[PDB]
RNA sequence: GGAGCGGUAGUUCAGAGAAUACCUGCCUGUCACGCAGGGGGUCGCGGGUUCGAGUCCCGUCCGUUCCGCCA
RNA sequence: AUAGACUGA
RNA sequence: GGCCGCAAGGUUAAAACUCAAAUGAAUUGACGGGGGCCCGCACAAGCGGUGGAGCAUGUGGUUUAAUUCGAUGCAACGCGAAGAACCUUACCUGGUCUUGACAUCCACGGAAGUUUUCAGAGAUGAGAAUGUGCCUUCGGGAACCGUGAGACAGGUGCUGCAUGGCUGUCGUCAGCUCGUGUUGUGAAAUGUUGGGUUAAGUCCCGCAACGAGCGCAACCCUUAUCCUUUGUUGCCAGCGGUCCGGCCGGGAACUCAAAGGAGACUGCCAGUGAUAAACUGGAGGAAGGUGGGGAUGACGUCAAGUCAUCAUGGCCCUUACGACCAGGGCUACACACGUGCUACAAUGGCGCAUACAAAGAGAAGCGACCUCGCGAGAGCAAGCGGACCUCAUAAAGUGCGUCGUAGUCCGGAUUGGAGUCUGCAACUCGACUCCAUGAAGUCGGAAUCGCUAGUAAUCGUGGAUCAGAAUGCCACGGUGAAUACGU
RNA sequence: CCCGCAGAAGAAGCACCGGCUAACUCCGUGCCAGCAGCCGCGGUAAUACGGAGGGUGCAAGCGUUAAUCGGAAUUACUGGGC
């Protein structure tokens, strides 16, 4: 079972040399050469360094791609050398070169996944049923119990934040937090509409019915501010209280403006009879303005990906559930699974490898 | 909703068995497979010589198989050649001595078993269905039979929603045990699926 | 800034309970309604008195009020 | 005397 | 916009845009918290249960490497499964095979086979001996094993919303139609409606209808009475004798056994009724109005169930979605539901004594008698392919004694120890026996089920599956009620 | 316009085939791509989508669009209704 091994991760190191495209990196790497090996490279350091380590990524690939190859060679040739002059010290030994080849190649299959920032963050899953109603709803409730066994199956915690049972059936929408190593980089590409086709059990004829629900996974963020203001980024300027004593021949410097330098956000009181307490306030005011700015920032993602959610209907499915013919198939991907039972409860990653695509 | 057969209702009344041989228990279960395994080769060589029924007995170390048949000529073959090469098989198959005797089942159109297989051979045959059932009923009414149903079932013309018509004509009582009815079945494999063929004869009563 | 009122079941209210809410089992073709059986907080947070504290006392967050004026 | 509602192939 | 009006508003009066319909009369169904008339344990009157406890079994859910697949209101849930330790097995882990485990066919080598070692958990692999046979144009081969093809095998893989076949259900409900004639432009109507009457579209009468078919009834099985046969392995009236045991001699009476007939037909009498159909009674008769029970399930309804009995179009895989083997799983367990068994005791527990059944199975089987073991059973060994022998003491019941209202001399769950039987093998995961322990449970909330007479309730007995494994399924008898004013 | 020379030699495409309306099968797709004057077609066995074979109707033209009349007795004078 060993050479099993050996042509499982040589398979494995093929279909990674396709993905990659090694050679096309090589290939990249036949101009990068260019005016690397030449000294007139150096005029702009930033042509020359920037090269010199796009030539390490390239060759990180591409020499790991050569290793792995020869190490799959010599961990044949020592096999052949030790089961049949039966010598199981060097049976065990290209064993554990093996494994290292392994892990090694493994080092650039998760280079492939590695993307994004939120990469590593803890993923929050959200469904919502759509076109289908009661039927929807009941797609959504089969929709997130799937998910649930999915994350089990992989480790990650589960909690659910909230959920709003259906008026007969299933619930309407759930939010589900998935916490986990890189949960958000297994489960940011199964964001969409899925489509399930099944005779309605709540239809009293029993027509084939076409459900919709929704699924949006948004990563963990800082979802909290503490900027903290600078008195070198403010200004302060004293000036007589125009209202509730701007009439009187005595005024007091009592109002306060503060204005945010670099900003620009003007902000003043006049409230208090006290310069210092009117300062205060001005201070708690400016500063609820400029958390007000970092909120608006995180919410510059609210206005948009909120937009980019295609609707729960017609001609938003993502992937296809085919219960009655037992064809789910993906889209996206062109990935067609028989076994709707499997996909039903689980085994979800067949899909999710190719959505990495 | 479901009828019983005509024949099993009406066997120990006014309808003879096609097995006639007392065995034990240690036995019986023998006897019974070897007839099978007759009844399937001899149907599977005579397909195309009208056979309406095999009738099967077993004498003391012996068996005596009689095959009713519309077309006598062929069954019998040149100098009983046909026959002898039948007897020969089937005894090799029931492990005694064998005699196979031809009956001559004059009438074919009064028949269940016959007017079946010519309704399924006619349909795989790409003929139509109605013209065929209308066709059989005719001519058993012509031939003297007191009343005929024809039922077939299955994707009939290639559609894809499979039907069920029938034809019948005359007395047809299912609820009389005194009447002679003569029911039996067949199905056609056709390009589109499987058509099933049931006739029912009413000959008289007693 | 001064003087009071509070903070208790998921929520609203009493002093660890009530209503609503939530489970489970019934009824019904199914839901709702309805019937029956249950659980659910250890008293905003800390300290101190007390044999003993949700309670009494002090501090602190938290919300509610009124006042904060005359030149 | 009370008694409501059955999405969408 | 104009005119009118105190106002509310009235009068005249568009356009953009949108859809392929909107609408009237009539017809067939379906429905109504519309009407009239009826039926069914449907209510009403009763009896006994479930829902509370423990256990058995199935299902949902959860768990798991797998916990195989299917069945989901009535009409899924002691269902396919009339019986998962291996097998079954279709699931998982692991070790293996790839014209294959299973088929045809070509060529070549071989008889086929029968025994012994051999390494592996086993598949398998390496050997070693033994025979090397039979029909035989003695020319052949025939059969049965291997090798190498490659046309092909193989699938419990998907679709029951492509199908055949089979089945459930409304529902054994009484309805569903057709030919011709007639009416209406037509969908359609008539017949098939109406007065009775019936279990019934059962029958009579009327009628633009005349007839017919599938349905109802009858013909079929069984039971209740009698006659005729036949009298053994069954029976014992008259006897003969007898150990008193139908035990022999006997007998063909009777019970009984299985074949053929008789009998029940509103056939007869009274009364009502439209001089009809029928109904209410009565006589006789074993049986009176279908005497009881069963089989028999019309046109169709649910795209109802089954592609996993089987067959089957199409699609899918072919060094694997095929095949072999070992182990494991289907028996997992924070829960919920369904169907049952045992109880919560005195109409009873226990000990002793003593009566009354029916039906069925048995040859790789039923197993007598005797001996041994407290017991499950063990040894020996008759009879029976059976009205003969065995399974095979029926229990409830009756008599006596005791317990004396207590979680008990109720209840027997659970657990410890020791054994028997089948089976290669009872760890996961069989049944049973002996000693020991002795749980909940003291009659069960909302709610819900079955039953109209030899029925309910209760008591035992047998069979299919099956080497072993029933509280389930199928059948057999023993005691044996209450109630039905009525719609 | 006529007479000679040479050679079949230099010369056929467009729309449509579910019904209206003449002309049918296979393959690919799977409520997607798309078609569409109206009814509508496509959700894994499509004569309606795309391609191929065959066929139908026109022809140096063939279809689509725009505009008028007709069908429209659907402003009814011929010739309608409350
Ligand atoms: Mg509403
Ligand atoms: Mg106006
Ligand atoms: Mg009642
Ligand atoms: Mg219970
Ligand atoms: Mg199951
Ligand atoms: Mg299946
Ligand atoms: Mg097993
Ligand atoms: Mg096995
Ligand atoms: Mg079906
Ligand atoms: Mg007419
Ligand atoms: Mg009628
Ligand atoms: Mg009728
Ligand atoms: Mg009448
Ligand atoms: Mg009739
Ligand atoms: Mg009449
Ligand atoms: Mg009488
Ligand atoms: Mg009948
Ligand atoms: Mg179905
Ligand atoms: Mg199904
Ligand atoms: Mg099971
Ligand atoms: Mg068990
Ligand atoms: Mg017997
Ligand atoms: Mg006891
Ligand atoms: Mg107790
Ligand atoms: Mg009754
Ligand atoms: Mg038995
Ligand atoms: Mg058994
Ligand atoms: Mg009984
Ligand atoms: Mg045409
Ligand atoms: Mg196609
Ligand atoms: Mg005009
Ligand atoms: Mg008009």
């Amino acid at each position: 079972p060993v050479n099993n091994r050996i042509q499982d991760l040589t398979e494995r190191s093929d279909v990674l040399r396709g993905y990659l495209d090694y050679d096309a990196k090589k290939e990249r790497l036949e101009e990068v050469n260019a005016e690397l090996e030449q000294p007139d490279v150096w005029n702009e350091p930033e042509r020359a360094q920037a090269l010199g380590k796009e030539r390490s990524s390239l060759e990180a690939v591409v020499d790991t791609l050569d290793q792995m190859k020869q190490g799959l060679e010599d961990v044949s040739g020592l096999l052949e050398l030790a089961v049949e002059a039966d010598d199981e010290e060097t049976f065990n030994e290209a064993v554990a070169e093996l494994d290292a080849l392994e892990e090694k190649l493994a080092q650039l299959e998760f280079r492939r996944m590695f993307s994004g920032e939120y990469d590593s963050a803890d993923c929050y899953l959200d469904i919502q049923a759509g076109s289908g109603g009661t039927e929807a709803q009941d797609w959504a409730s089969m929709l997130e119990r799937m998910y649930l066994r999915w994350a089990e199956s992989r480790g990650f915690k589960t909690e659910i934040i909230e959920e709003s049972e259906g008026e007969v059936a299933g619930i309407k929408s759930v939010t589900i937090k998935i916490s986990g190593d890189y949960a958000y980089g297994w489960l940011r590409t199964e964001t969409g509409v899925h489509r399930l086709v099944r005779k309605s059990p709540f239809d009293s004829g029993g027509r084939r019915h076409t459900s919709f629900s929704s699924a949006f996974v948004y990563p963990e963020v800082d979802d909290d501010i503490d900027i903290e203001i600078n008195p070198a980024d403010l200004r302060i300027d004293v000036y007589r209280t125009s209202g509730a004593g701007g009439q009187h021949v005595n005024r007091t410097e009592s109002a306060v403006r503060i204005t945010h330098i670099p900003t620009g956000i003007v902000t003043q009181c006049q409230n208090d009879r006290s310069q210092h307490k009117n300062k205060d306030q001005a201070m708690k005011q400016m500063k609820a303005k400029l958390y007000e700015l970092e909120m608006q920032k995180k919410n510059a993602e609210k206005q948009a990906m909120e937009d980019n959610k295609s609707d729960i209907g017609w001609g938003s499915q993502i992937r296809s559930y085919v219960l009655d013919d037992s064809r789910i198939k993906d889209l996206r991907t062109g990935v067609e699974t028989r076994n709707t039972q499997a996909v039903l409860d689980g085994s979800l990653d067949q899909f999710i490898e190719a959505s990495l695509k | 909703g479901q009828k019983v057969h005509p024949n099993g209702i009406r066997l120990g009344i006014v309808k003879p068995w096609n097995s006639t041989w007392f065995a034990n228990t240690k036995e019986f279960a023998d006897n019974l497979d070897s007839d099978f395994k007759v009844r399937q080769y001899l149907t599977k060589e005579l397909a195309k010589a009208s056979v309406s029924r095999i009738v099967i007995e077993r004498p003391a170390k012996s068996i005596r198989v009689t095959i009713h048949t519309a077309r006598p000529g062929i069954v019998i073959g040149k100098k009983g050649e046909d026959v002898e090469k039948l007897r020969k098989v089937v005894a090799d198959i029931a492990g005694v001595p064998a005699q196979i005797n031809i009956a001559e089942v004059r009438k074919p159109e009064l028949d269940a078993k016959l007017v079946a297989d010519s309704i399924t051979s006619q349909l795989e045959r790409r003929v139509m269905f109605r013209r065929a059932m209308k066709r059989a009923v005719q001519n058993a009414m012509r031939l003297g039979a007191k009343g005929i149903k024809v039922e077939v079932s299955g994707r009939l013309g290639g559609a894809e929603i499979a039907r069920t018509e029938w034809y019948r004509e005359g007395r047809v009582p299912l609820h009389t045990l005194r009447a002679d009815i003569d029911y039996n079945t067949s199905e056609a494999h056709t390009t589109y699926g499987v058509i099933g063929v049931k006739v029912w004869i009413f000959k008289g009563e007693i």
